[PDB]
């Protein structure tokens, strides 16, 4: 009955906000990546950094506020409060870029924080831990996005933005860039999201459809006791009738389910292995033979080669803005467009 | 089982299975030298990094 | 003298169909970039 | 079209040698 | 007899209080003009 | 050469289709 | 700074209100 | 020679410390304070 | 020809493409919004030319 | 198009000739479809982490289920205990016909929206 | 069950709670509005005011260009706008 | 009968014959390293380490070869251009033959292992039952790796006993395998620092030989060795996957950034080097102090080496590849056989114009030329109605100054812009596109294929690592949970501590 | 040397396609057993 015992039982005591060994890390982690986001998009600019604008405070909205990269002459430095750059002082720190740092370092260990406390109640409650095992898709996802990524290009300055808007500048950027969505991981991603949307819808549809009358209610919601034996919904008949409609159904209830966590886990593992490549400017961005014939060809056009011209007018029109610290100046004249657009 | 020359001179290293010092044993010890092992990796990674830059070391292929 | 360790491997036919359309559908997907 | 030329060699490998391990084991479970 | 001051108690206002601050802060923004 | 090659990947796959329906391990309340 | 006190004030006035209000209760909450 | 990073390093270290050892300060206070009952 | 501009994009194995790049090409915009089944075309070569099937299907 | 590039290249005209990623319907659709997947994750592994013990570990979990049976596979009330403390307790869903009912409702809303 | 808190329910329709925080909820409404109409909020984060993101006659972002002489060059740029 | 993905579990009490699976697998891996050896001698051209060297040929295990001091083949060349020498049995062909006469000999090992698996040693003397003593195995490999790892610092990179390992010069240029003393200071863990590889094995190793000791001798206490179920040979696959994904990230790391064990001379240009312009300044600062000395342009550009204006072309970059771009380099770009020189554009003004360099994001870019102060002077047009840039209006002219095309100069606008959009690249080299039927599509360096392929393995293995290390904690549920379940253990306000079922009210 | 391209493939299937039949029919033997 050491003070180890004691600390124990009072983490472990049964609250209504469980805590945990695990909540030491959690909770301050995940309160401040919060935190940070909340401040920084209420707050603070990106004007030193990006020459934009991001917060509240300067008139941005719920769509465009944003806790922006640092700019790209940091490098991947850690970006330290006490560090070489800031010097203690937090006023420079936000203005450097710190709160990305900041928010992705502190939530990278929340997250940890987090995936711990499924391991840790499912040890104490007695059932197997396949949330924590399905819960490292979103960690491979996090890990490959906001870490790994930045790391294989110049700098923090290229990882995504914390925003909506700046959300969907990476998107585009992604296309443009890295033609990502003629990508293969991409394509399995994109297969386990919208496979796992239809399981999603597919399933609980199937069960409100094949309840058995359990009450005399035109509402059927009251005609189920969690703690009954019966099964609530036939079996049998959803099996006959996709069977017939569909041609092939489930009939292992335990296969079903599995198969649920299975589809949309497996898809962002594999959207993960994707942009660790992206990492290195390894993309599947063209076809060679197509590339062979086209440039012999003047007559051969292919869906892929109409992107491509789009990516090119992506990459010209949006750089200069982009990545200021290039310094890009394209005259008019070289810009690609069509005719008169 | 089968005995061999080798599996006899060998015999003893594998005869504990399952012997533990009681408690806690040397866990505080443990404890010590994982906190001097962090803040010793915390030094390499921010030198690499250049969050901690030192008189006479210079991170660069020019070394 | 057996090793008592051994077991019996199985495979049913679902997962034969569901193995079988998985290896199709990710040649269907690869060879068009191993063709490049 | 200027295609390579291991692309067939690969694509029908990765086809043929995980297909043949199915039903390996598919086979050799229904006669026992 | 309820304990005031709980685990609980500290978890809502770690996020009630700093949240009413900020949106009187967004409030007040609304009327700033260039 | 790789025309061939994708005709009859999609080929094997409706057979695959055929099979699984018609000759599926038949679901028995059991 | 004056503004750091005056941005300061309600939520010590704030705190200094609530704790009148429930301090023969929180004393009562005991061991 | 200790270069002004050093310093920071120092820091950063000190503060990491204290707020790791005020929280498991509460925590184990709490904690002998507030027990579970077994019988 | 999808923009019916005559500049036919190319959309099956045969005329070279992969199956990442291959498509069944939209009917052309000079015929808009009009219906265009197989015995409104003068033959099967222009049915095919401004993207009959893409209707059909 | 009726294609995969095709496709590609309808999304990019889209994007630039309507803002579509601006618009709410659509990010009503991602909700729609990130959240279907989350949801389909959380369903199959909190039924799977609760399965009821019935097979040894030298055979697949998935034979202690029979087609047809009466009773069901797992345990509500466990992975209602297991997940009504990972968050709390009334975040969590203890009657199945309302928790397959938010399964059904949540991905569809959102694609009807999209859509 | 319960694990033994008091009911939220019968938290927030009890007169002793709104008596508290008809109180505190609004002095922190307006702390935090005056945390911005004081100005306070600009100088605490470097937020530009909108007049202080360009000198009057220059159309050039203040990047920063320098990974250890950061710091100093935002303070020159806020210093050409005097 | 068991799944397809758990046939593996009947060896989890089987010693012996777990001994003889990780047996056959060493005999895999080094039969692998032999034929990939061999493979690559079979390919490799080793007649121009200037223009040619092994990272353009797509070699991945000569490197590693050559990294530690292999570096000669039997028949008699070396990677260094040396001719004429002897380099004993450990040339190339030699390692690569001890590869795979040792994976033969861990062949017939196994099957003794596989057969005989029901020795004696394995068994517990007092329960009769197969048993491993994990803590105790433990101490005695950590004891055996720390006497390597020492022995390879002390004798193997010193040079007391060995050959050393390869160390070069800042710019890649005079490489050679050399002895190198340890570096003591805190300049050794400065990861370019080759002295503190030295210093890391010495230190790492006396401390792996004491902690080994301590390891053989101290028992794990009892709260440790139920935490960590040490009786479980699970809980070692999961902690040891854990560190392997540990390393794997870190070797992919100082592949990509550059450290001593990564030299550009045997993996290629890192692309940091092109987005600093590291190669260009150095070039730029031999290029004054010979013009200080008073020579002429041609003679001071002509005092560049080869090799040193290689390295500032963005085809050495590794962050310019493709995923299914294939093979080595020289099927990208061509092999390369000789710098044309240094080109020099100048407009009709005669002010000296700067090519703006393609940064390795855009796998195209516009040609745009700019005065010493980043003014734009020329470029060449999209649309021509309204250019006011074009090199036929500004007049535009390229001499080249070194190389081949030394002392020449163009003048008409088609030569010069076909220079230009060759200057985006960096330094102009002439390619042999024949030879190999290369393509002129960029592919990425063994660096590259190195760093991707690590870090990906890295990934899946912190899944490997959640796995092993659930099955090991949750043992007793992984065939499912306890039919009877107590409704109290699992529903709120029964017992004060959860789990506890001591805690009870 | 200009070997034919398609004798690897030809080689390739040609030991595959009936190693792989005798190996399907030996294995369902051995589980009769
Ligand atoms: C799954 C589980 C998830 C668990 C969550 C993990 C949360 C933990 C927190 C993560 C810590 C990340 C910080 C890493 C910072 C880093 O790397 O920062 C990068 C620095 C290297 O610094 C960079 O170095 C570059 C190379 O420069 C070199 O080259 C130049 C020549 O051009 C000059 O000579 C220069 O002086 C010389 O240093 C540039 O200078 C960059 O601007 C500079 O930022 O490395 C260093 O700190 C350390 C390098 C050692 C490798 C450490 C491994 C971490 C990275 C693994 C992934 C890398 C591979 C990803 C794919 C690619
Ligand atoms: C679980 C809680 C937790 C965790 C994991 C982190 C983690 C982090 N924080 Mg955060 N932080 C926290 C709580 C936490 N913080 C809290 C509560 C606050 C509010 C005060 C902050 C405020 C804050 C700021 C303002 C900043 C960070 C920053 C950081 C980063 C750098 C930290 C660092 O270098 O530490 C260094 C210190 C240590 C590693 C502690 C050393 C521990 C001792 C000394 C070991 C000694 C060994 C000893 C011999 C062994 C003893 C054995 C034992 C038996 C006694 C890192 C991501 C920085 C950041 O995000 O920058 C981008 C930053 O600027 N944090
Ligand atoms: C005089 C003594 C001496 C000297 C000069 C050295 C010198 C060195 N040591 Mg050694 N060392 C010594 C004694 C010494 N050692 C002793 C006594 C021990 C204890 C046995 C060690 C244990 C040790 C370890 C464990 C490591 C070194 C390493 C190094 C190198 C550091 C430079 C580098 O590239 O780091 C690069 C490495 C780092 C910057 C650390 C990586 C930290 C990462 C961030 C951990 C997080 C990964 C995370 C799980 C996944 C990230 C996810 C996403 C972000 C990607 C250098 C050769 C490192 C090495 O081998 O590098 C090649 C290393 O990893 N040393
Ligand atoms: C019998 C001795 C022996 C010798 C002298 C060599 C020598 C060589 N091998 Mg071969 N090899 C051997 C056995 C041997 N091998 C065996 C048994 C196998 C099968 C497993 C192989 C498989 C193999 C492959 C697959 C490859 C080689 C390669 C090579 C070359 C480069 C080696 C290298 O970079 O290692 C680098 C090794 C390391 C960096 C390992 C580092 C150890 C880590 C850090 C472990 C840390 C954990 C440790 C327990 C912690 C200790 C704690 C500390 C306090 C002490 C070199 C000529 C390469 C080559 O060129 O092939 C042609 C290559 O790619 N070898
Ligand atoms: C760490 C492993 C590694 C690394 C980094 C390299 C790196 C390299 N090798 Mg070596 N090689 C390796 C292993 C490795 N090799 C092995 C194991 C073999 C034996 C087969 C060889 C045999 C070999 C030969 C014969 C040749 C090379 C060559 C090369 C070079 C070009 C590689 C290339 O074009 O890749 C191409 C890479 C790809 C196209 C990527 C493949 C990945 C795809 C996407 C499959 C994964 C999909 C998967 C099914 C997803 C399933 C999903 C499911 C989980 C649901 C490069 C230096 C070439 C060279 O120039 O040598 C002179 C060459 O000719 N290598
Ligand atoms: C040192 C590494 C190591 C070792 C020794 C093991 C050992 C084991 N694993 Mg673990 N595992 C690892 C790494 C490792 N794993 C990693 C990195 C992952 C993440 C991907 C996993 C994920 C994993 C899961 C999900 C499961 C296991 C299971 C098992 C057990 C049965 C495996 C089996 O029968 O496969 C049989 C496999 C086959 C018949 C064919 C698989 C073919 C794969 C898909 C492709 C082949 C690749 C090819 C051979 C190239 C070699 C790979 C190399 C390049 C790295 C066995 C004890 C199982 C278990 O717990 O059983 C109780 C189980 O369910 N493992
Ligand atoms: C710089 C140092 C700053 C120190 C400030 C603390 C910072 C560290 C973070 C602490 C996080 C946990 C705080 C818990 C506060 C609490 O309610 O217990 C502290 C006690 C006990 O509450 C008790 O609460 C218990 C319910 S529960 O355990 O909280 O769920 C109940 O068992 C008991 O009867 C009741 O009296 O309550 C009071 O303090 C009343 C005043
Ligand atoms: C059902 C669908 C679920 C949506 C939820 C809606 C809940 C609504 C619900 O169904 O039950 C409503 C529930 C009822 O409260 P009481 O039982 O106190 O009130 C009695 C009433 O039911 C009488 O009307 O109120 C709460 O629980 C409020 C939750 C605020 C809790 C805030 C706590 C802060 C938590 C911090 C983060 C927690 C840790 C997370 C992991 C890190
Ligand atoms: C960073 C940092 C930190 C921290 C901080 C923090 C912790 C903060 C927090 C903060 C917070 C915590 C905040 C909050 C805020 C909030 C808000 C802002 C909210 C809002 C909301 C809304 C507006 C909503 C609404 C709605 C809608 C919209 C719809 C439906 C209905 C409703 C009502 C829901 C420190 C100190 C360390 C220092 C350093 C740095
Ligand atoms: C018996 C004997 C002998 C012989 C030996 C030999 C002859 C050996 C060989 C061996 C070898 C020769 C081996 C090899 C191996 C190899 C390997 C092991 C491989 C593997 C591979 C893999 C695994 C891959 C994978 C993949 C793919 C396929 C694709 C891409 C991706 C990846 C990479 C993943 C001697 C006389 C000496 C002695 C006496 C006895
Ligand atoms: C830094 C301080 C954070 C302290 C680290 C907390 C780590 C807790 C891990 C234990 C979580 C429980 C996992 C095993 C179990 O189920 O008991
Ligand atoms: C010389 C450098 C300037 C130093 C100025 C002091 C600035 C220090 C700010 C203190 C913030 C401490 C937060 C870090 C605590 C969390 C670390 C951890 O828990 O692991
Ligand atoms: C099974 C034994 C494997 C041994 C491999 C021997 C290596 C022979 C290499 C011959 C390659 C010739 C060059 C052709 C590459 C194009
Ligand atoms: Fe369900």
């Amino acid at each position: 009955r050491g003070w180890f015992d004691i600390l124990d039982d009072w983490l472990k005591r049964d609250r209504f906000v469980f805590v945990g060994w695990s909540g030491i890390l959690l909770f301050p982690c995940a309160y401040l990546a919060l935190g940070g986001w909340l401040t920084g998009t209420t707050f603070v600019t990106s004007w030193y950094t990006h020459g934009l604008a991001s917060s509240y405070l300067e008139g941005c909205n719920f769509l465009t506020v944003a806790v922006s990269t640092p700019a790209n002459s940091m490098g991947h430095s850690l970006l330290l409060l006490w560090g070489p750059e800031a010097q203690g002082d937090f006023t420079r720190w936000c203005q450097l870029g710190g709160l990305w740092t900041f928010i992705a370092l502190h939530g990278a260990f929340g997250l940890i924080g987090f995936m711990l406390r499924q391991f840790e109640i499912a040890r104490l409650v007695g059932v197997r831990p396949y949330n924590a095992i399905a819960f490292s898709a979103p960690i491979a996802v996090f890990v490959s996005v906001f870490l790994i990524y930045p790391l294989g290009q110049s700098s923090w300055f290229f990882a995504p933005s914390f925003g909506v808007a700046a959300i969907f500048r990476f998107l585009l950027f992604f296309q443009g860039f890295h033609n990502w969505t003629l990508n293969p991981f991409h394509m399995m991603g994109v297969a386990g999201v919208l496979g796992g949307a239809l399981l999603c819808a597919i399933h609980g549809a199937t069960v409100e459809n094949t309840l058995f009358q359990d009450g005399e209610g035109a509402s059927t919601f009251r005609a189920f006791n969690p703690t009954q034996a019966e099964e609530t919904y036939s079996m049998v008949t959803a099996n006959r009738f996709w069977s017939q409609i569909f041609g092939i159904a489930f009939s292992n209830k335990r296969w079903l389910h599995f198969f649920m966590l299975f589809v949309p886990v497996t898809g962002l593992w594999m959207s993960a292995i994707g942009v660790v490549g992206l990492a290195l400017n390894l993309r599947s961005y063209d076809f060679i033979s197509q590339e062979i014939r086209a440039a012999e060809d003047p007559e051969f056009e292919t869906f892929y080669t109409k992107n491509l011209l789009l990516n090119e007018g992506i990459r010209a029109w949006m750089a200069p803005q982009d990545q200021p610290h290039e310094n890009f100046v394209f005259p008019e004249e070289v810009l690609p467009r069509g005719n008169a657009l | 089982a089968r005995r061999t020359w080798l599996g006899d001179i060998l015999r003893p290293l594998n005869s504990e299975y399952g012997k533990v010092a009681p408690g806690w044993g040397t866990t505080p010890l443990m404890a010590v030298f994982m906190g001097l092992f962090l803040v010793f990796l915390l030094i390499i990674l921010e030198i690499y990094n250049s969050t901690l830059i030192l008189d006479g070391v210079n991170v660069s292929w020019k070394a | 003298e057996p090793n008592p360790n051994r077991q019996p491997v199985e495979l049913n036919r679902t997962s034969l169909y569901l193995g079988l359309l998985l290896i199709l559908v990710l040649a269907l997907l690869f060879s068009s970039y191993f063709f490049n | 079209m200027e295609v390579n030329q291991l692309g067939l060699i690969a694509t029908a490998l990765f086809v043929l040698v995980p297909s043949v391990f199915l039903i390996i084991l598919y086979v050799q479970t229904e006669s026992q | 007899s309820y304990p005031i001051f709980t685990v609980r108690w500290v978890a809502v206002h770690t996020l009630a209080v700093p949240t009413i601050f900020f949106l009187g802060a967004i409030a007040a923004m609304q009327f700033i003009q260039r | 050469m790789e025309t061939i090659t994708y005709v009859f990947i999609f080929a094997c796959i409706i057979a695959l289709f055929f099979f699984a329906i018609f000759f599926r391990e038949p679901p028995r309340i059991t | 700074d004056w503004r750091v006190l005056v941005v300061l004030l309600p939520v010590l006035l704030a705190a200094g209100w609530a704790v009148r209000n429930i301090l023969p209760y929180a004393v009562k909450q005991v061991q | 020679t200790i270069t002004p990073s050093l310093k920071g390093f120092f820091i950063g270290l000190l503060s990491g410390a204290v707020v790791l050892g005020l929280t498991f300060a509460v925590l184990i206070a709490i904690s002998q304070i507030d027990k579970v009952q077994r019988s | 020809d999808i923009d019916g501009i005559r500049e036919p994009v190319s959309g099956s194995l045969l005329y070279g493409n992969n199956i990442i790049t291959g498509a069944v090409v939209p009917s052309s915009n000079a015929i808009g919004l009009h219906f265009y089944p197989i015995w409104e075309a003068a033959s099967l070569d222009e049915w095919l030319y401004n993207g009959g099937p893409y209707q059909l299907i | 198009p009726l294609g995969i590039s095709g496709t590609f290249n309808f999304m990019i005209v889209f994007q630039a000739e309507h803002n579509i990623l601006m618009h709410p319907f659509h990010q009503l659709g991602v909700a729609g479809v990130f959240g279907g997947a989350l949801f389909c994750a959380m369903h199959g592994s909190l039924v799977t982490s609760s399965l009821i013990r019935e097979t040894t570990e030298t055979e697949s979990a998935n034979y202690g289920y029979k087609f047809g049976q009466e009773e069901e596979t797992y345990n509500i009330v466990a992975a209602h205990g297991y997940f009504g403390r990972l968050i709390f307790q009334y975040a969590s869903f203890n009657n199945s016909r309302s928790l397959h009912f938010f399964l059904a409702a949540w991905p569809v809303v959102g694609v009807w929206f999209t859509a | 069950g319960t694990t033994g808190e008091r009911p939220f329910s019968d938290i927030i329709t009890s007169v002793r709670y709104w008596v508290i925080h008809s109180i505190t909820i609004p002095a922190l409404f307006i702390a935090g509005w005056l945390f911005v109409s004081t100005g306070l909020a600009y100088d605490v984060f470097g937020t530009p005011r909108p007049d202080s993101y360009y000198a009057q006659e220059q159309r050039s972002i203040p990047l920063v260009t320098d990974r250890f002489e950061a710091k100093q060059q935002v303070e020159t740029f806020l210093e050409q706008l005097k | 009968g068991l799944p397809w993905y758990r046939v593996h579990t009947v060896l989890i009490n089987d010693p012996g014959r777990l001994i003889a699976a990780h047996l056959m697998h060493t005999a895999l891996v080094a039969g692998w390293a032999g034929s990939m050896a061999l493979y690559e001698l079979a390919t490799f051209d080793p007649s121009d380490p200037v223009l040619n060297p092994m990272w353009r040929q797509g070699m991945f295990v000569l490197p590693f070869m050559a990294r530690l001091g292999v570096t000669g083949s039997w028949s008699g060349w070396s990677i260094t251009g040396e001719t004429g020498i002897d380099p004993g049995f450990w040339s190339f062909e030699g390692v690569a033959l001890a590869h795979i006469v040792l994976s033969g000999l861990l062949f017939l090992a196994a099957c003794w292992h596989w057969v005989y698996w029901d020795l004696e040693l394995f068994r517990d003397p007092r329960t009769g039952e197969p048993a491993l003593d994990l803590p105790k195995m433990f101490g005695i490999h950590l004891f055996l790796a720390g006497l390597l790892c020492f022995g390879f610092g002390a004798f193997h990179l010193t040079g007391l006993f060995g050959p050393g390992m390869w160390v070069s010069d800042p710019y890649g240029l005079t490489g050679s395998v050399q002895p190198v003393a340890p570096e003591w200071g805190p300049d050794g863990f400065n990861p370019y620092n080759p002295g503190g590889v030295v210093a890391h094995h010495i230190a790492a190793g006396i401390v792996g030989i004491i902690a080994g000791l301590f390891h053989i001798l101290v028992r794990p206490p009892q709260r440790l060795y139920k935490a960590l179920r040490m009786g479980n040979i699970e809980t070692v696959l999961s902690s040891s996957i854990a560190a392997v994904f540990f390393a794997a990230f870190v070797v992919a790391g100082t592949m990509w950034y550059g450290s001593a064990t990564t030299p550009i001379e045997l993996f290629g240009p890192t692309r940091y080097q092109w987005d600093s312009s590291y190669f260009q300044q150095e070039i730029n600062r031999r290029v004054q102090a010979s013009l200080a000395s008073g020579a002429t342009l041609e003679e001071a550009w002509s005092a560049i080496p080869e090799k040193l204006a290689f390295y500032d072309y963005i085809g050495n970059n590794p962050a310019k590849g493709g995923l299914f771009r294939t093979g080595p380099m020289n099927k990208g770009d061509g092999i390369a056989q000789a710098w044309k020189g240094h080109a020099v554009f100048r407009n009709k003004e005669g002010e000296e114009l700067f090519v703006r360099r393609m940064p390795a994001f855009f796998e195209s870019f516009p040609v745009i030329l700019t005065d010493k102060n980043g003014v734009v002077k020329a470029d060449i047009p999209f649309r021509r109605a309204e250019s006011k840039y074009s090199f036929e209006q500004q007049g535009v002219t390229v001499s080249f100054y070194g190389g081949e095309l030394n002392g020449q100069t163009f003048t008409d606008p088609p030569t010069v812009k076909s220079y230009a959009r060759k200057a985006i690249f960096g330094e102009i080299f002439e390619f042999d596109t024949e030879t190999l039927n290369s393509d002129g599509i960029f592919r990425t360096s063994p660096r590259g294929w190195f760093t991707f392929a690590h870090a990906v393995f890295a990934l899946l293995f912190f899944f490997g690592h959640i796995w092993h290390g659930a099955r090991t904690l949750f043992r007793d549920v992984f065939s499912g949970i306890d039919p009877e379940l107590s409704p109290e253990q699992v529903e709120w306000g029964f017992y004060q501590k959860v789990g506890d079922v001591t805690t009870r009210r």
